[PDB]
């Protein structure tokens, strides 16, 4: 009868599936309704990531794993020339089998498609300088960020850190229908990374966007 | 994705 239907946190995850599903599996289809907003959003990647990676007590550039990967824009713009190998998760296999040829001129340094979603995933021990979190937070409930953040920070090698990038709210949670993801408010989302056992190294608004998009933030989290 | 809202 309803009793699925009216499980929310079910129905919330899986018409996230039917919504990827029907994605093309394309720097497009990654971005949205908003392709042009890749550059800005790259620019900006690349600008905070060399703020925390390099030297002394900063993390170090050779693994980094790049979560909600869909088909790897952000392993191929900011992550792969930085670091000298990367692997990707991602729940969609239709994504990951695309982004080994989206990835290709640099396939050999794509050492992993994990095909998991991140609810269910425990990234590997230890394996990763920079954990990379971008436009997927806001497809987990409360709960499972949280624990998905604790579970990241086990996945640091030492001096490792998590980037997050996401959308962030005025007030509240508010709920796409149409994707089925959430935007959280700052306090929220500063929360739950409190509640993770997380530690705020740095943050910066992303410059460049249309006033009428929702504000997006990155984070360095340790 | 970004979003407008
Ligand atoms: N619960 C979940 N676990 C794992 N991946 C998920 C997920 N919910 C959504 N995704 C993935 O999140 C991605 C969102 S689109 C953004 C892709 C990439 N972060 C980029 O910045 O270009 C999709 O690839 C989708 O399949």
């Amino acid at each position: 009868g309803t009793s699925q239907v009216i499980n929310g946190e079910m129905q919330f995850y899986a018409r996230a599936k039917l919504f990827y599903q029907e994605v093309p599996a394309t720097e497009e289809g990654m971005m949205g309704n908003f392709i042009e907003l890749s550059s800005p959003d790259i620019q900006a990647s690349q600008k905070f990531l060399r703020k925390f990676v390099g030297g002394p007590g900063r993390a170090g550039t050779d693994c980094a794993l790049d979560c909600g990967s869909g088909i790897g824009r952000v392993s191929k713009h900011v992550l792969l020339p930085v670091f000298n190998s990367v692997e990707l998760v991602d729940m969609m296999e239709s994504f990951l089998l695309e982004a080994q040829n989206y990835l290709q001129v640099k396939g050999d340094k794509v050492e992993s498609y994990h095909c998991y979603s991140l609810q269910e995933f425990t990234p590997p021990f230890r394996r990763y300088d920079v954990i990379w979190i971008q436009w997927v937070s806001g497809h987990l409930t409360d709960k499972d960020l949280l624990a998905f953040l604790s579970r990241c920070r086990d996945g640091l090698k030492e001096n490792g850190i998590i980037i997050l990038k996401d959308n962030v709210a005025r007030e509240g949670c508010i709920l796409d229908l149409s994707d089925s993801s959430v935007t959280r408010d700052m306090d929220i989302l500063r929360s739950l990374i409190r509640k993770s056992g997380l530690v705020v190294l740095g943050q910066e608004k992303q410059d460049g966007f249309p006033e009428q998009c929702i504000p997006v933030w990155m984070f360095a989290l340790h | 994705s970004p979003k407008r809202i």
